C-alpha cells in the first residue's frame, strides 16, 4: 500500500516509432522473396513480376498497415497466355492490418493506356492458406464498378512477411466469387457466405529479364496512414512517372515534424 | 625506413592539461609582493612594476624619418611609441623573420602594421599606385572576435592605400570572388590550415607573401597544433617553391620564446626582441585571490563575498569589470552584487545623488527591452554577452566608456573582439564549461592574458588593478602565467596522426622519411631536442639519437600505423610509402579526425534510413567525451519520446542525446539545462562539415538515396528547419506570422505557383500579403528542364540537358550565384549513374544553360531515368524530369569489321619501278598486313578506297600507293592530301618532300594559308599538302579556279575526326570534292584514311567507296599488337588523384616497360616538371637508380648548356626529359633527339602536344585523361581522338614486338574508355550546328540560289547519310522521305533566316536568295559572319585605331584563342600607359588576351613562349580582319577610318605604333640609332639609302653583316613611282563615268616576299588605291592591286556635279610603313 512512500510518472512509448525502427529494415527481406507455387494446371494465365518493383514495393511497406499497387501490364508479343506486369501504380491510400481503402477512381494517365489492367498487389503481415473475404469483396466491388476488369484476367498478389522473408501468392476470382463479394457488407473476419471457391490460385514468376516502373499521385504522396482524415473514398489525383518515397519518410507525416518544432 | 622501430602510445606522451600545463617546477615573484590569509582563502599581492628607464637612449622614431611610402600608414600619429621605435628597423628595412615578445597590448600589432606595410611597399609603381593584385598577406589571429575587429582596423589605417582587409569566410565557391580582390586575410588558424589543405586549382595562396601568427603562445593550446601545421607547411613550401615568406610571430613574455624563434626560423641575433612586464602600457597591481573550501555551497558564497568587497574598494572611484564565463553568469552575479548593495545600503556609492549619469541610465534603461539590462541599468550595472542585441551591446560599450556604467559583468567575447578598458577588472573564478572535454576546466591561457590586459584605460589611468580569483591549488599556474614564467609547450603529440595526414593527402609527404623531416619542422621537435625530458625521452636516448632520428620515425610509424588501420592511408611497412586514398582526403578537407571517417565508413550503407543517418552523425569522434548527466535524463526523455526521427539507443547511451541534441537544433528548441545548452552549441557547430563530409562520400559512391537524405539534412542543419515547413521560411524577410498562417492552410507549395497576386491573399485569408507572397513565389529558385536524348551506340547514349531558369533574380536573396547538383539516376532511384555541380551565375539568370553527359543502357532497354536538379543550399528546391524511353530510336548494332587477310607479306618489289622502289627498300623489306591487303586496290584500281584501321596501321603508306599510281597515270598529276591538324600537315611535308621530290623529283608544297602563295603553289605543284581551312578558302572558288577541278587525287587523313570538334570544315571539303566530280565529267578519286569506325560503312557511301574498296579493320588488327591497361583511380578531387598515380607512373615503367622508351603523357605544362622529378624521386629511392640514362653523363653536356631550364638539365641527366609548349623548339628539338637516340629513357610530355610530337615510345602512359580550362573555370574531359593519338604513339614497327598502354583515369570513366578503345568508333556529323558560313559562301558562289538548291546541297554531306542511321542524335523523330525533307527544310529556313537578319544575303519571295555586300566580304575574306556583322555594327564614320584595335579583338576568331596565364593582369597593369586605351578589363576574356597581345605586338614586348605562340596566331587572322574592316568603311564611304585601317595593316606587320620613326622598320635600329639619324635628320628609309655609304657607315655605328641586313631591306622597300591620268578629263559631266588610270612602276623588280621578320606568316606585298574626297571625308573609288615591276589599273566613279571638283588620291600599302603617297587633281 504505497500511495506516498512509492510514486512513479508515465513515460509516453509511442508505437509508429518502433513500427518505423521496424520498417528501416526491410530491405534484408527482398534477398529472400519466394513465391508459391501449388498451383499445377497452367489453364490460367501466368504473371510474370518484375524483382525490381516487387523489391521496391516491399521496402516501402509497413510491418502492421497494409499497403496496395494496382497492376498494369501485357503479353508479350507472341505468348497471349503470358501478362508481363510492367507498373506499379500507388495512388493515396491507408489501411489496417486486415485490408487497404483505395479511391473509387482507378489509375488514369497517358502513359498507361498501351497496358491492360492486371489487378493489384498488397502486403500482408501473415501469411494465409487461403485469400482473405475482405480482399475478395475489394476485387469483387471494384470490378463491379470498373468493366475494364475482367474476372478472369485481374488478379490479387499477396505479398506475406514471413520471417525473414516473403511470401508471394496469387489469386484470381471465380464466378460466384464475383458475385458473392459484390453484395457483401459485413467485411469481418467471417461474414455470412463465404467460400473457399470463391477465389483459385493463379501461377505467377518473379523475372530478372525486364523492369517494371512506379507511377504515383502528381501532387501528394500515397501513404495517408498519418493523415487519414484528408483521404476520401472519393478523393480524385492524377500521376506522374516517379519512385514512391518510403512509408515513414518525412513527407507522409509532417505533423510530426510541425508538431515537435512546436513544442 | 630505419627497421628497428617500434609502436608508441601516443595518448601516454600527450600533456593532458592542454594551456593549462606547467612545466616549471619553481614559481618566483617580483620583489614587494606578499601572501596574506583569510578564512578559506589566500591572497597574492604582486606590486606594479616601474618602466625600465631607457638604457639604450633610442629616442621615439618620430613618422617624419620613416620611409615616405610609409608615412601614410601613420597618419595622426606624431611618433611611434617606444617598442615600435626599436622595432622600426627589423620590421621596415629588412625582411627578417620576426618574433616579437612583449606584455598583451604594448604595440605589437603597430609592429605588424609596419611589416604589412614594408610588403605593400614592395608593389608600389612610379604612378604611386599599388598593384593590388600582385600579392597576399594572412593576418592569422586566434578567436573570430579578434578577427573581425582587425579587418576594422586594419581596413581603416590602410584606405589611403586602396587596400582591401576582410574577413575568410564559410561559404566555399563563391567567397574566393571577394579572396581574389582581397590583399589582407584576416582568418583564424583552423581556416587557413583548412584552405591550405584544399590546395588545388585557382589558389590564391601562391601570392601569399607575409603570413602574420598573433598570440603565436596558443603554441601552449590545445590549438597549437594548427600553427605547427601551418609553420611547418608554410617553410617546407618556401623550398619547394624558391618563393620566399616572411614570418612574424607574436608573442607574449613567457619561457621558450627561443625555441619559438627557432620554429618560426628567427635569426635571434637579427629578428628577435623581448619586451618584459615592465612595458606594459599602463602599470598592472595585481592580485590573486585561492579559495581553499572545497565545498561547493560554501565556495561560491566565498566567491560572491570576496566579489563584494573588493568592489566596495572601488565603488565611487573606479569602473569595475568582472569577467564571468557563461552568458547567463552575467546576470546572476550582477544581481548577486546589486542585491548585497541594496542589503547593505551600499548601492549609493556607485551613483551620486543627482548624477546626470544616473538620469542617462535611467533613460537608456526603459528605452532598452533587455529584461536583465533593464533591471541593471538603473543602479550603475550591466552585463554584455553574445546573446544579446548589436544595438544592446553598443549600448553597454558606449555607456561604459562614458564613465556611466560603474560595474560591467562580461564574457570573454567583449575582452577579445571590443576595445573598452577598465581601471579595475575582476576574474570570477577561473572555470570554464568545454563540452569537447565534456567537462569543466580551467580557462585558455590566452583567454586570461587578454582579460586582464584589459586593467588600466591607457591614456586615464596611472595603474590598472587585476584581481583573478581561482581554486585555491591553482595560485602557482595563474602566478606563472601573468609573470612571464608559465614556458610554452608543443602540443603537437595529440594531433599527430590528423595532422600527418594533411601532409600525405597534401603529397607533401609520401613517406616515412618525409614525415620525418616534416616533423623536423615542428615546434615539437625543437622542444624534443631542448627539453627530451618533458617529451618521454631520456638524456641518454638524446645522447645516443643526437637528432632525434630515430624517435621521429617511431612517431610517424605510430602515426601511420593509426591511420592505416582506420583506412585513410594504405601504409607499406617494409618501404615506408604512404598511399593517399579517397577516405583520407575527404578527413583532411572536411577537418574530420581519422576515427571519425572510420566509423562512417565502417556504418554507411546505401540502405541508410534517417535514423541510421543520425545515429551515425552521433557517433562521431568529435563528440567522444560527451556524457549524459543525470540531471540532464528528464530533459532528454521528454525531447527523446518527441523527436520526429526514431532513436534506437537508451538515454543513458551518449549517442542518443547528440542525436537528440541535433534534432532540437533543428526543431529550434529552447533548452532548460546548461549543459545541455552548451553540449547541443558545440554538436551543431560540427553537424554541418560532419554532414557534409558524409554527403560527399555516399554521393560519390553512387548512393542515390542516401545522397538524397544527406544533402537535405546538411540544408535542415544550416537552415535550422525541416523539409515539412513552408519552404517561404527561407525568406527572413518575410514576416513569420505570414508564413505560419500559409503552414496552417497546408495546401501545397507548389500551387501558389498558378495564381496571381489576388487568388494568393484570398487563399491565404491576408489581402496584402497577396502580391508580397507572390513576389516571393516567384524569387523561390526554379528551374525548367528538357532533353535531347542522342544514342551513341546500343549501349552509350548521350543526352543534352537544357536548363531553363524559371525564376527572378535578386541579389538581396540569391547573391550572385545559385549553386545545384544534377543527378541522373536510373530506373530504381537508387544508382546515380552520373553526377555535376551546376552553378548559375547572376550574369545569366535570364540565359538557358546547355549540359552534355554520357550515360550507359541496355538491351531490354529500361522504361526510364530521372534527372533531378536540386538546390545546394535551398531546402525543397527541386525538380524532377523523368526520361522515358519509349520512343528510343537505336542506331543499327555495328558490322562486323573486314577479315584481316592472312597473304604473304608485299614485298617492295611489287610495286614494279626501281625509282618507286628507292623510297621504301632501305627502311624494311615487306609492307605490312594492312598495307598488303588494300595495295592491290589502291596501286592496280581507281576505284575510291576506305581504309580504316587504328593510329601506327601505316595508312599514310596506304596514301603514298595512290599518288605512286597517279604519277604512273599523269606525269603532272595533281594530288591534294588534307590533313586535320597543322603539326601532323607539317610532318607529312617533311617526309614526302623525302620521298616525292629529293628522290622522285615531283613538286611537294605545304598550303600556307596566303590565298596567292596558296594559288600559286597548288599550280604548280604535284602534291599539295593542306589543313582543312585552307583548302576550304581555295576550293569555295572551284567554278573559277581550273586548278581545283583538274585534280587527279583527293587523299583525307584522319577523317574520323569530322565527329569532332573542327569536323565540319573536313565534312564540307569533302562533299565539295564529290561534288566537283560529279560536275567535270572525269572523276577526282578519293582515299579517306581513318581510326577504326563502327559505321565506316556510312562514310565509304559518303565518298562513294564501293564495298569491295570499303577496308573497315578494327582494333585488333594493328601491326604492332597494342596491350592496352585501363586503372581506375576513385579520386574525385584532381590534384590529389594526380598524386595517387605518382608511384603507379613509376611502377608501370618498371612492369611494362623496364629497358624501353616510355612517353607519359600529363595534363598541363606545370605536371611535365613535377612528374619528371617525380620519376626520379622515385628511382632513387628504389634499388634501380639512374636506370633511365644511356648515353654516359659526359656525352650530352654539349646538349645540355644548350638549355636554358636549369631543372630540364637536372632531371635530362638522370635519363628524363620532359616537353611541354613553353620551351623554345630547340629545346623541344634537343629533348626529342635525346630521346629518339636513346640516350633518355622516358619523355614527360603536356597533352597539347599529342599531335606534333615527332618520337615514339615502347610503352605510352596517359596520367589522367581530364585538364583544367581556365575560360570556364572547371576540368574539360580528354576528347577521344586525343586519347587515340596518345595510344597511337605506343607503335614501333621497327623495334618492339608490341606497344603497350597504361590509361590512368578517374574510376567514372573507366567503362567508356573500354568501350570506344576497344570496339571501334562510331562517328557523327556536327555540320547542322556550324552552317551559316558554308551556306554564305555557297550563296556568294551561286551554288545555292534557292531553298530548294539548298537542301540538294545537304544531301551531298555525311550529316545527311547519318540522319537516317541514327536519326534520334539529330532531333529526327523518324527516318521517312517526308521526315528527312522537313527536317532538312527547317534546318536551311533556320540558316537563311540567320544570314538575311544579319544582312549577309536577301531573300526574295521567300524563295530566292542572293549575297550582300557583307556576305561577299566574309566569303571572300574567310570570316565568320557574326564577326562581319559585329564589324557593320561597332565600326563608325570616325573611328580610330584603338577602336580598329577593339573591334578586331572582339572579333569571333579570337574566342577560342588559349587562357591560362596570369601575367595578363601584369600587361594590364602596363596598361596604364600602353599607348591605346578604353574602358572597363576583365582578365578571363579570350578577346581581352588578344587586345592585350596586340597590344605587346606594336611595342616590341617579349613575352612568355606560351604567350609568344598565341601572338603568334592572333597576327595569322589579323590581316584579314583588319581587310574586312577596310573593305566594311570603304563600303560604306568613309575615308578617314579606311586609310587608318590601311596604316594599322603596316602596323601589324611591321610591329610598329602609328607615329614612330620609319627607322624602326630597318634591320638592328635601336632609340639611340634612330634619335642620330633624326639628329641628322634623315628620319626616311630612302634618306638611309641616300646617305653616301661611308657617311652612313660612321653614323650607323654598325656590325658589317648588321649593315648588310640595313642593305637587304633598303633594297626590298618600296620603290614605287606613280602616274595617274583622268581620261576624258576634258569634258565634265555630272552623273556620268570618271575613268581615273593610274600606273605604278617599281625602280628596282620586286625581289621576294615582305621583309617582316616580327611578323610569322610569309606576305606579299600589297596596296590599295584610293580616290576619296578628304573635305568631305568620302570615300569615292577604292582598287585592290598587287604590283611586280609595273601595272595599270581602273578606277571607276560617277561625278556630283559640273563643279570642276577637287579630289585626293592615295596609295597606301598594307605591308610597309613611309612609302604612302597622297596626290591631289
Ligand atoms: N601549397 C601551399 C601554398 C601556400 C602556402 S602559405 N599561405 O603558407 O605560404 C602553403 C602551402
Ligand atoms: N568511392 C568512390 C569515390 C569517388 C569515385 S570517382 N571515380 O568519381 O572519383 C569512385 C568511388
Amino acid at each position: 500500500g504505497p500511495l506516498g512512500s512509492m510514486t512513479q510518472t508515465f513515460s509516453s512509448k509511442t508505437e509508429w516509432r518502433v513500427r518505423a525502427i521496424s520498417a528501416a529494415n526491410l530491405h534484408l527481406r527482398t534477398n529472400h522473396i519466394y513465391v508459391s507455387s501449388d498451383d499445377i494446371k497452367e489453364t490460367g494465365y501466368t504473371y510474370i513480376l518484375p524483382k525490381n518493383v516487387l523489391k521496391k514495393f516491399i521496402c516501402i511497406s509497413d510491418l502492421r498497415a497494409q499497403i496496395a499497387g494496382y497492376l498494369y501490364g501485357v503479353s508479350p508479343p507472341d505468348n497471349p497466355q503470358v501478362k508481363e506486369i510492367r507498373c506499379i501504380v500507388m495512388v493515396p491510400q491507408w489501411g489496417t492490418h486486415q485490408t487497404v481503402h483505395l479511391p473509387g477512381q482507378l489509375p488514369q494517365h497517358e502513359y498507361l493506356k498501351e497496358m491492360e489492367p492486371l489487378g493489384w498487389i498488397h502486403t500482408q503481415p501473415n501469411e494465409s492458406p487461403q485469400l482473405s473475404p475482405q480482399d475478395v469483396t475489394t476485387h469483387a466491388k471494384i470490378m463491379a464498378d470498373n468493366p475494364s476488369w475482367d474476372g478472369e484476367k485481374t488478379i490479387i498478389i499477396t505479398c506475406s512477411f514471413t520471417p525473414g522473408s516473403c511470401t508471394l501468392t496469387a489469386y484470381k476470382l471465380t464466378p460466384s466469387g464475383y458475385e458473392w463479394g459484390r453484395q457483401n457488407t459485413d467485411k469481418g473476419n467471417n461474414p455470412k457466405g463465404y467460400l473457399p471457391s470463391h477465389y483459385e490460385r493463379v501461377q505467377m514468376l518473379l523475372s530478372d529479364r525486364f523492369l517494371g516502373f512506379f507511377m504515383v499521385p502528381a501532387q501528394s504522396s500515397w501513404n495517408y496512414n498519418f493523415m487519414g482524415v484528408r483521404h476520401d473514398p472519393n478523393m480524385k489525383y492524377e500521376l506522374q512517372l516517379a519512385n514512391p518515397k518510403e512509408f515513414y519518410h518525412e513527407v507522409h507525416r509532417p505533423s510530426h515534424f510541425l508538431n515537435f518544432a512546436l513544442l | 625506413a630505419l627497421a628497428p622501430r617500434q609502436v608508441l602510445d601516443l595518448e601516454d606522451l600527450v600533456f593532458t592539461q592542454g594551456s593549462h600545463f606547467m612545466a616549471n617546477k619553481r614559481c618566483q615573484l617580483p620583489d614587494g609582493s606578499f601572501r596574506r590569509q583569510r578564512k578559506g582563502y589566500e591572497e597574492v599581492h604582486v606590486p606594479a612594476l616601474k618602466p625600465k628607464p631607457f638604457g639604450s637612449e633610442e629616442q621615439l622614431l618620430p613618422v617624419e624619418k620613416l620611409p615616405k611610402y610609409a608615412q601614410a600608414g601613420f597618419e595622426g600619429f606624431k611618433t611611434l611609441n617606444r617598442i615600435q621605435s626599436k622595432l622600426y628597423r627589423a620590421a621596415l628595412e629588412t625582411d627578417e623573420n620576426l618574433l616579437l615578445c612583449a606584455p598583451t597590448g604594448a604595440g605589437k600589432t603597430n609592429v605588424a602594421l609596419m611589416c604589412m606595410l614594408r610588403e605593400i611597399g614592395k608593389h608600389i609603381n612610379m604612378d604611386g599606385t599599388i598593384n593590388v593584385d600582385d600579392f597576399k598577406i594572412i593576418y592569422i589571429a586566434p578567436m573570430r572576435s579578434l578577427v573581425q575587429e582587425m579587418v576594422g582596423s586594419f581596413g581603416k589605417r590602410l584606405a589611403t592605400y586602396g587596400i582591401t582587409v576582410a574577413e575568410l569566410t564559410g561559404d566555399h565557391q563563391l567567397c574566393k570572388e571577394e579572396i581574389s580582390a582581397t590583399q589582407i586575410i584576416v582568418c583564424t588558424p583552423e581556416k587557413w590550415d583548412i584552405i591550405t589543405r584544399k590546395g588545388g586549382e585557382r589558389t590564391y595562396t601562391q601570392l601569399v607573401r607575409l603570413i602574420i601568427l598573433d598570440e603565436i603562445h596558443l603554441l601552449h593550446d590545445d590549438r597549437g597544433p594548427v600553427l605547427e601545421a601551418l609553420v611547418a607547411r608554410a617553410i617546407r613550401n618556401i623550398e619547394m617553391t624558391q618563393e620566399d615568406v616572411r614570418l612574424i610571430g607574436l608573442s607574449a613574455t613567457l619561457p621558450n620564446y627561443e625555441d619559438v624563434a627557432t620554429f618560426l626560423r628567427v635569426d635571434p641575433a637579427k629578428g628577435l626582441f623581448y619586451f618584459d612586464n615592465s612595458f606594459r602600457p599602463v602599470p598592472l597591481e595585481q592580485t590573486y585571490v585561492g579559495i581553499t573550501e572545497k565545498k561547493a555551497i560554501k565556495r561560491f558564497q566565498i566567491m560572491n563575498e570576496i566579489v563584494y568587497e573588493k568592489i566596495m574598494e572601488h565603488a565611487g572611484k573606479n569602473q569595475v569589470l568582472v569577467f564571468v564565463h557563461s552568458r547567463k553568469e552575467t546576470g546572476k552575479t550582477a544581481r548577486a552584487i546589486r542585491d548585497m548593495c541594496l542589503e547593505k545600503d551600499t548601492l549609493g556609492l556607485f551613483l551620486r545623488e543627482g548624477s546626470a549619469s544616473t538620469e542617462v541610465l535611467r533613460t537608456e534603461a526603459e528605452q532598452c527591452k533587455n529584461l536583465e539590462l533593464k533591471d541593471l541599468l538603473p543602479y550603475g550595472f550591466a552585463i554584455h554577452h553574445a546573446g544579446m542585441t548589436r544595438v544592446d551591446r553598443t549600448l553597454v560599450e558606449d555607456l561604459f566608456a562614458d564613465k556611466h556604467i560603474q560595474v560591467l559583468v562580461s564574457t570573454a567575447t567583449l575582452a577579445w573582439g571590443v576595445n573598452l578598458p577598465a581601471h579595475t577588472v575582476i576574474i570570477k573564478g577561473t572555470q570554464v564549461y568545454s563540452p569537447e572535454k565534456g567537462r569543466w576546466t580551467e580557462l585558455g591561457a590566452l583567454d586570461i592574458l587578454q582579460m586582464l590586459g584589459r586593467a588600466g584605460r591607457p591614456q586615464y589611468d596611472t595603474k590598472g588593478e587585476g584581481i583573478l580569483i581561482t581554486s585555491h591549488g591553482e595560485l602557482q599556474y595563474y602566478l606563472s602565467l601573468l609573470n612571464q614564467q608559465l614556458p610554452i609547450e608543443s602540443q603537437m603529440v595529440s594531433k599527430l596522426p590528423d595532422m600527418l595526414n594533411a601532409e600525405i593527402v597534401l603529397g607533401n609527404v609520401q613517406n616515412a622519411k618525409d614525415a620525418v623531416n616534416w616533423l623536423g619542422y615542428a615546434y615539437l621537435y625543437i622542444r624534443m631536442l631542448r627539453s627530451p625530458t618533458l617529451y618521454g625521452i631520456s638524456h641518454d636516448d638524446l645522447k645516443g639519437d643526437p637528432l632525434l632520428d630515430q624517435r621521429r620515425l617511431d612517431l610517424v610509424h605510430t602515426a601511420a600505423l593509426m591511420l592505416d588501420k582506420n583506412n585513410l592511408v594504405k601504409y607499406d611497412k617494409k618501404t615506408g610509402n604512404f598511399q593517399v586514398t579517397e577516405l583520407g582526403r575527404i578527413a583532411s578537407h572536411y577537418y574530420i579526425t581519422n576515427d571519425t571517417v572510420q566509423t562512417y565508413n565502417q556504418l554507411l550503407k546505401p540502405t541508410l534510413s534517417e535514423i541510421e543517418l543520425f545515429r551515425v552523425f552521433s557517433l562521431s569522434s568529435e563528440f567522444k567525451n560527451i556524457t549524459v548527466r543525470e540531471e540532464e535524463k528528464l530533459e532528454l526523455q521528454k525531447l527523446l519520446e518527441r523527436v520526429p526521427i526514431p532513436v534506437k539507443e537508451s538515454i543513458e547511451e551518449p549517442s542518443a542525446k547528440i542525436n537528440v541534441l541535433l534534432q532540437a537544433f533543428i526543431s529550434q528548441l529552447k533548452l532548460e539545462g546548461f549543459a545541455l545548452m552548451a553540449d547541443m552549441v558545440y554538436v551543431t557547430q560540427s553537424a554541418g562539415r560532419l554532414m557534409r563530409a558524409i554527403f560527399e562520400i555516399v554521393l560519390n559512391r553512387g548512393w542515390a538515396q542516401l545522397t538524397d537524405k544527406t544533402l537535405n539534412l546538411c540544408k535542415m542543419i544550416d537552415k535550422r528547419m525541416w523539409q515539412s515547413m513552408c519552404p517561404l521560411r527561407q525568406f527572413r524577410k518575410l514576416p513569420e506570422e505570414v508564413v505560419k498562417k500559409i503552414e496552417k492552410k497546408n495546401f501545397p507549395f507548389e500551387r501558389l505557383y498558378d495564381l496571381n497576386h489576388n487568388e494568393i491573399g484570398e487563399l491565404i485569408r491576408m489581402p496584402k500579403m497577396g502580391k508580397t507572397i507572390h513576389k516571393y513565389v516567384h524569387l523561390f529558385p526554379k528551374l525548367e528542364l528538357s532533353v535531347h536524348l542522342q544514342p551513341i551506340t546500343r549501349s552509350t547514349l548521350k543526352v543534352e540537358l537544357t536548363i531553363t531558369p524559371d525564376f527572378q533574380w535578386d541579389e538581396k536573396v540569391h547573391g550572385s550565384s545559385e549553386a545545384f547538383w544534377i543527378l541522373v539516376e536510373d530506373v530504381d532511384s537508387e544508382v546515380i549513374l552520373h553526377h555535376e555541380y551546376f552553378l548559375l551565375k547572376a550574369k545569366y539568370a535570364q540565359d538557358e544553360h546547355l549540359i552534355t553527359f554520357f550515360v550507359p543502357v541496355f538491351e531490354p532497354l529500361p522504361p526510364q531515368y530521372f534527372i533531378r536538379v536540386v538546390s545546394d543550399r535551398w531546402l525543397s528546391c527541386e525538380t524532377q524530369l523523368p526520361v522515358s524511353f519509349r520512343h528510343l530510336i537505336l542506331p543499327e548494332k555495328y558490322p562486323p569489321p573486314t577479315e584481316l587477310l592472312d597473304l604473304q607479306p608485299l614485298p617492295v618489289s611489287a610495286l614494279r619501278n626501281s625509282a618507286f622502289e628507292s623510297l621504301y627498300q632501305d627502311k624494311f623489306p615487306f609492307f605490312n598486313p594492312i598495307q598488303t591487303q588494300v595495295f592491290n586496290t589502291v596501286y592496280n584500281s581507281d576505284d575510291n578506297v576506305f581504309v580504316g584501321a587504328p593510329t601506327g596501321s601505316g595508312k599514310t603508306i596506304c596514301a603514298e600507293f595512290a599518288i605512286l599510281r597517279m604519277l604512273l597515270q599523269s606525269s603532272e598529276g595533281r594530288c591534294v592530301y588534307i590533313t586535320p591538324m597543322e603539326a601532323l600537315a607539317e610532318q607529312v611535308y617533311m617526309d614526302w618532300y623525302e620521298k616525292f621530290q629529293d628522290r622522285l623529283n615531283k613538286k611537294v608544297v605545304l598550303l600556307t594559308g596566303e590565298t596567292s602563295t596558296d594559288l600559286k603553289l597548288l599550280g604548280k605543284g604535284n602534291i599539295i599538302i593542306s589543313t582543312p581551312e585552307k583548302w576550304d578558302i581555295l576550293s569555295r572558288r572551284w567554278k573559277q579556279r581550273k586548278n581545283v577541278q583538274n585534280i587527279n587525287l583527293f587523299v583525307v587523313d584522319e577523317v574520323h575526326l569530322i565527329g569532332g570538334e573542327n569536323g565540319p570544315v573536313l565534312e564540307v571539303i569533302c562533299s565539295r570534292m564529290r561534288y566537283i566530280s560529279s560536275q567535270i565529267e572525269r572523276p577526282i578519286r578519293i582515299v579517306a584514311l581513318s581510326s577504326s569506325l563502327s559505321n565506316a560503312k556510312d562514310v565509304a557511301h559518303w565518298l562513294g567507296c564501293s564495298a569491295t574498296s570499303t577496308f573497315n579493320f578494327h582494333p585488333n588488327v594493328r601491326p604492332v599488337p597494342l596491350e592496352l591497361h585501363i586503372q581506375g583511380f576513385n579520386i574525385s578531387h584532381t590534384q590529389t588523384r594526380l598524386l595517387s598515380m605518382a608511384k603507379p607512373v613509376y611502377h608501370a615503367i618498371t612492369k611494362h616497360s623496364p629497358k624501353k622508351p616510355v612517353i607519359v603523357f600529363v595534363p598541363s605544362r606545370k605536371q611535365t616538371r613535377l612528374t619528371a622529378i617525380d620519376i626520379l624521386t622515385t628511382c632513387a629511392a628504389d634499388i634501380q637508380r639512374q636506370r633511365f640514362l644511356h648515353c654516359t653523363e659526359k656525352d650530352l653536356i654539349p646538349y645540355l648548356e644548350k638549355l636554358s631550364d636549369s631543372t630540364l638539365k637536372e632531371t635530362l641527366l638522370n635519363g628524363v626529359g620532359y616537353l611541354h609548349e613553353g620551351l623554345s623548339p630547340m629545346e623541344r628539338r634537343l629533348v626529342e633527339q635525346l630521346f629518339s637516340s636513346g640516350a633518355i629513357q622516358v619523355v614527360v610530355a603536356s597533352r597539347s602536344l599529342c599531335w606534333g610530337m615527332n618520337v615514339a615510345a615502347h610503352l605510352v602512359i596517359i596520367m589522367d585523361t581530364q585538364y583544367y580550362n581556365g575560360k570556364i573555370h572547371a576540368y574539360v574531359d580528354y576528347p577521344i581522338y586525343d586519347v587515340l593519338q596518345m595510344v597511337g604513339h605506343a607503335n614501333r614497327p621497327l623495334q618492339d614486338d608490341e606497344g603497350r598502354c597504361v590509361i590512368m583515369c578517374q574510376g567514372s570513366k573507366k567503362d567508356f574508355f573500354k568501350k570506344f578503345l576497344y570496339e571501334p568508333l562510331p562517328v557523327e556529323s556536327h555540320l547542322d550546328h556550324c552552317m551559316h558560313d558554308h551556306f554564305n559562301a555557297e550563296i556568294v558562289t551561286k551554288t545555292i540560289e534557292n531553298k530548294q538548291d539548298a537542301v540538294d546541297y545537304l544531301t551531298w554531306t555525311f550529316l545527311y547519310r547519318r540522319m537516317t542511321q541514327n536519326p534520334n542524335y539529330y532531333n529526327l523523330q523518324g527516318i521517312s522521305h517526308r521526315h528527312l525533307s522537313d527536317h532538312l527544310s527547317e534546318l536551311v529556313e533556320q540558316t537563311l533566316s540567320d544570314l538575311e537578319q544579319s544582312k549577309c544575303i536577301s531573300i526574295e519571295d521567300e524563295m530566292d536568295v542572293a549575297p550582300l555586300n557583307l556576305g561577299m566580304i566574309a566569303a571572300y575574306y574567310y570570316i565568320n559572319y557574326t564577326t562581319i556583322e559585329l564589324f557593320s555594327m561597332s565600326l563608325n564614320a570616325k573611328t580610330k585605331v584603338r577602336g580598329l584595335i577593339e573591334i578586331i579583338s572582339n572579333a569571333a576568331e579570337y574566342e577560342n584563342i588559349p587562357i591560362r596565364h596570369h601575367e595578363d593582369n601584369l600587361l594590364r597593369q602596363l596598361a596604364q600607359k600602353v599607348p591605346h586605351k578604353l574602358n572597363n578589363p576583365k582578365f578571363n576574356d579570350p578577346h581581352v588576351k588578344t587586345n592585350l597581345l596586340l597590344q605587346a605586338h606594336l611595342s616590341r614586348m617579349q613575352l612568355s613562349a606560351e604567350l609568344q605562340s598565341d601572338t603568334e596566331e592572333i597576327l595569322s587572322k589579323a590581316i584579314r580582319l583588319i581587310q574586312a574592316c577596310v573593305d566594311v568603311l570603304s563600303s560604306n564611304g568613309w575615308l578617314s577610318p579606311a586609310l587608318a585601317a590601311m596604316e594599322l595593316a603596316q602596323m601589324v606587320t611591321q610591329a610598329m605604333w602609328s607615329k614612330d620613326s620609319y627607322l624602326k622598320q630597318l634591320p638592328h635600329f635601336t632609340s639611340e640609332h634612330i634619335k642620330r639619324c633624326t639628329d641628322k635628320g634623315v628620319e626616311s628609309v630612302f634618306d638611309i639609302m641616300e646617305m653616301e655609304d661611308e657617311e652612313r657607315n660612321a653614323l650607323l655605328q654598325l656590325t658589317d653583316s648588321q649593315i648588310a641586313d640595313v642593305a637587304r631591306f633598303c633594297n626590298r622597300y618600296p620603290n614605287i613611282e606613280l602616274s595617274y591620268e583622268v581620261v576624258d578629263k576634258d569634258s565634265i559631266r555630272s552623273g556620268g563615268p570618271v575613268v581615273v588610270l593610274v600606273q605604278l612602276e617599281r625602280e628596282e623588280e620586286v625581289t621576294g616576299p615582305v621583309i617582316a621578320p616580327l611578323f610569322p606568316q610569309k606576305r606579299e606585298e600589297g596596296w590599295w588605291v584610293v580616290i576619296g574626297d578628304a573635305k568631305s571625308n568620302s570615300l569615292i573609288s577604292i582598287k585592290r592591286l598587287t604590283l611586280q615591276q609595273k601595272a595599270k589599273v581602273k578606277l571607276d566613279f560617277v561625278a556630283p556635279a559640273t563643279g570642276a571638283h577637287n579630289y585626293t588620291l592615295y596609295f597606301m600599302s598594307d605591308a610597309y610603313m613611309g612609302c604612302d603617297q597622297e596626290y591631289k587633281f
